């Protein structure tokens, strides 16, 4: 149900020539904004990075 | 500049619309507001010391 | 003075930007004082309270409510109004836009519906986003006064037939109340509810009167003084319409306060009270027709 | 008044794994004929 809900949408006319790294080298391509309550039950059972 | 798979056959040919399309800027307030006293008007300015 | 914002909303046109240009200095009504506002709280499609398009008793029901702004500077993606109510009294000088009438040095304008003057006048529509702005006419308080009881007046006659009301002298002019061609077949449905009010509250009171003073002074410093300042006044009239009339207590007590419920409401609807005074400095203490008028805050 | 008026764009790498084979330079051409012996 994620994954195609990670790509349903399509990438902007973007690059930001200012990345959010991932400390290895990983440039970062979404936000996923969520509530509290759904970010509990959510990590727990879907893992984890 | 989307792109072309231009065809074989006798259906006719493809044409490359490289259109301008505009997008619209809105305009919001966001205001923000603090009360002050009926003293501290002498202070703060060096009335009432 | 505390000016307000009313944010000018998404693509319009030059004409509809020019609509905004022949408004700098017209009376705007709002529901809420937030110091950012949008143009959803202005038009006349914002009046609704049935379902339906408000009546000029449905306006001034309104007009009575919501709360008046003056616009002093036109904007883009802003409209600036500093609004009267808010202010001490005599200070923050505003603008104004007359109407055929004068509005002399004094009088202290109010005001009022548009389908007492011309309907599709100072109805502006926006063509792009497709709303519609009725501001309400200024008048002074004597002739604000005078032309609200005329036209419903009017309405009697118009109501069931068998003077002419409506020349109506100013000062100097001649004023036109009638613009015939389109617009009073129009009056006498767009009054429609109102005049059913300004008669009901008279054949409830004057036929609860004539059953609640005889039912008095006998169920008495109020029973002789009842006539004292009505000898040959009230009496004469309980001599002229109980005969040419027709003639209970515990409905009638229940209908005193239903009436004058209603006599409450209606004092709050009529008479037109001023809100801003015309009290300039060096003019020609007249205005006339599409020329400001310095104006100050509080009656 | 603003840029961001620009999408780049290219397809090749696998536009020759599939093709799985290519002449290249058809000239005037009548006839072409591959004959098998098995």
């Amino acid at each position: 149900w994620l994954v195609d809900l990670t790509t349903a949408t399509q990438p902007s006319v973007a690059v930001p020539r200012l990345t959010h790294a991932d400390t290895r080298g990983r440039p970062v391509d979404g936000v996923l904004v969520t509530t509290a309550a759904i970010k509990q039950r959510l990590l727990q059972s879907f893992l984890k990075v | 500049h989307q792109p072309l798979i231009a065809r074989d056959g006798p259906h006719p040919v493809e044409q490359p619309v490289h259109n301008y399309m505009t997008k619209v800027i809105d305009r919001r307030a966001l205001n923000a507001a603090f009360s002050l006293a009926t003293e501290a008007i002498a202070l703060l300015t060096g009335e009432a010391l | 003075c505390f000016e307000a914002d009313i944010a000018i909303p998404s693509g319009i046109s030059r004409p509809d930007a020019a609509a905004l240009q022949r408004c700098e200095g017209r009376v705007v009504f709002l529901p809420t004082i937030r110091r950012q506002l949008a143009l959803a709280d202005v038009a006349h499609e914002s009046f609704v309270s049935g379902g339906v398009s408000p009546d000029t008793l449905g306006l001034l029901l309104a007009y009575r409510r919501r709360f008046p702004a003056v616009i002093t500077r036109v904007l883009p993606t802003r409209i600036v109004a500093c609004p009267v109510d808010l202010g001490l009294t005599h200070a923050g000088t505003v603008n104004l836009r007359n109407t055929s009438p004068v509005d002399l040095c004094n009088g202290d304008p109010v005001s009022l519906v548009p389908p007492v003057f011309e309907g599709q006048a100072t109805d502006v529509r926006l063509e792009s986003l497709d709303l519609t702005l009725r501001f309400p006419v200024p008048l002074p308080t004597p002739l604000a006064r005078e032309i609200v009881a005329r036209l419903v007046a009017r309405g009697i006659r118009d109501l069931n037939p068998d003077p002419d009301l409506n020349v109506l002298y100013y000062n100097g002019a001649r004023l036109s109340l009638v613009a015939d061609v389109q617009q009073l077949a129009s009056v006498n449905t767009e009054l429609r509810s109102l005049v059913l009010n300004m008669v009901y509250s008279i054949t409830e009171g004057t036929t609860l009167i004539l059953t609640l003073i005889p039912r008095l002074l006998a169920l008495g410093y109020v029973n002789a003084l009842l006539q004292m300042q009505s000898v040959t006044r009230e009496a004469a009239q309980l001599i002229h319409p109980e005969a040419p009339m027709l003639m209970r207590r515990l409905p009638l007590y229940e209908a005193l306060v239903a009436w004058l419920a209603h006599a409450g409401q209606l004092g709050d609807i009529l008479a037109l009270a001023p809100a801003v005074r015309v009290c300039t400095f060096d003019g020609a203490a007249v205005v006339q027709s599409g020329d400001m008028a310095p104006v100050i805050r509080y009656p | 008044c603003n840029t961001l008026s620009l999408v780049r764009f290219l397809e090749l790498g696998l536009s020759v794994a599939c093709v799985c084979t290519k002449f290249p330079e058809l000239a005037y051409m009548n006839e072409g004929r591959v004959q098998f012996e098995v």
